[PDB]
């Protein structure tokens, strides 16, 4: 997938 | 609500122990209660909320992605009917989700947004609401689905408007909220041409500005560089 | 309880597709409910049964571990005083963890085992309430650790006598089941020897028993049969 | 840590 930020 | 009668240090302290422990629907219990003693976060305090919520959305999100995806298939041509089962714990996970923002989006209202003043904390804020409206209109569908597309646009272009007149492009929340506007405009608004620009113009900005910084700063600035990379890597 | 409205059908549905998710505490729930419809369970649902708890117990466990060790760091010499906190947040997923362990045990007693007359049936159940005080040993620091610990050795050793007569040495569930009784000697009952001893014995045995298999059945049992290995690796 | 059954 597209990374979004702050990371799970 | 439950975390009423605990000191808000000690809830703090728990949530550091809650995420050593994994254990995030606790973490996120424990924030929330930090949060409605009603003073101001810290940093360190904001990165922790954040932390919480996102590894609890997170679950539900991947949740719901395997759900969805096997109620897709379901609804094929040649696929067997199995009864409303797929779509009642799909939508069980959605609300469940969906219950989640709203605790979110509802700290952020009352009163986390109102009571931020510096660019940091503000920006911090509006790029969360940007965020759990965004979680929301991953699984929107009905009446409201451009109403919930357009406040998390509405959140993340205030969050920009700030970030762009009060912080250094290399900003890593400056950077993460544009990373995350930019994801935004190619899986939810449909406009990959503005997530390409987007995530082209904040890397290159921030390219420009590393000389600036210290050692420490270089390395979290360039954390999520990498990310925007990855993502123009993967769109062009 | 909450599941009392849902058909038995689509209770084991769902749990199969709260296994997909990875959403382990609702997939407990949903055979928590197929249980108390009050039928016998199928050697699938069994497995449902063991998995669901496992993962939410097993999370538990890690949690626990996690933090016992920062509990038992805070109280060495030298250490600052950190107030109850840590205390605290340790006996509220102590306390969680017993409640799981408790319902598990509950489910077993009212009334899986009695109905449980085939020997695979029987000894899987046995196995598990084995496991379960073994669980709740591994927390219990005070007048019934002893009771609890004779507790758990009392339903392995019900589950060995009936394996050894009942089942071939290669059986999964009479490997698994030695296994973790073998686990139970050394970690619980301070008697590694005895843990040695049966991993080895059980090893042999089931080596000898081999060449009766299939090669599905051959993949089934020396998969536990090198779980076995390991652990004789680890304590020689 | 030593390794039991069913495996989480
Ligand atoms: S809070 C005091 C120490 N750290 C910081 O101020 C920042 C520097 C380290 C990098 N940061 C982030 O990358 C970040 C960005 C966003 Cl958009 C959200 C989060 Cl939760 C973080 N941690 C924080
Ligand atoms: S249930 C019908 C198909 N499978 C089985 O009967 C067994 C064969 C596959 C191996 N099995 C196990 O290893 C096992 C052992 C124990 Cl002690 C607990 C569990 Cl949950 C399993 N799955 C099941
Ligand atoms: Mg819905
Ligand atoms: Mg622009
Ligand atoms: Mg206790
Ligand atoms: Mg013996």
């Amino acid at each position: 997938r597209s990374c979004t930020w702050p990371l799970p | 609500g439950a975390m009423g009668s605990m000191e808000r240090a000690s809830l703090i302290q728990k949530a550091k122990l809650a995420e050593q422990a994994e254990r995030y629907e606790d973490m996120a219990a424990f924030m929330k209660g930090a949060v409605e003693k009603g003073e101001e976060l810290s940093c360190e305090e904001r990165n922790l909320l954040s932390v919480a919520y996102k590894n609890v959305v997170g679950g539900q999100r991947a949740a719901w992605r395997v759900l969805s995806s096997i109620e897709q298939k379901s609804n094929e041509e040649g696929s067997e009917e199995k009864g409303p089962e797929v779509r009642e714990y799909r939508e069980k996970v959605e609300t469940e989700l969906q219950g989640v923002c709203d605790t979110v989006l509802g700290l952020l209202d009352s009163h986390l947004i109102k009571e931020a003043g510096d660019a940091e904390s503000r920006v911090f804020y509006l790029k969360m609401k940007g965020d759990y409206y965004r979680y929301l209109a991953e699984v929107a569908t009905g009446d409201d689905k451009k109403r919930i597309i357009d406040s998390a646009r509405s959140a993340y272009q205030e969050a920009m408007d700030i970030s762009k007149k009060e912080m250094p492009p290399t900003n890593p929340i400056r950077l993460g909220l544009a990373l995350n506007f930019s994801v935004f405009h190619y899986e939810i608004a449909n406009s990959p041409e503005e997530a390409i620009s987007l995530a082209k113009t904040t890397f290159d900005e921030a390219m420009a500005d590393l000389h600036t910084l210290s050692e420490d700063s270089y390395k979290d600035s360039t954390l999520i560089m990498q990310l925007l990379r990855d993502n123009l890597t993967l769109w062009t």
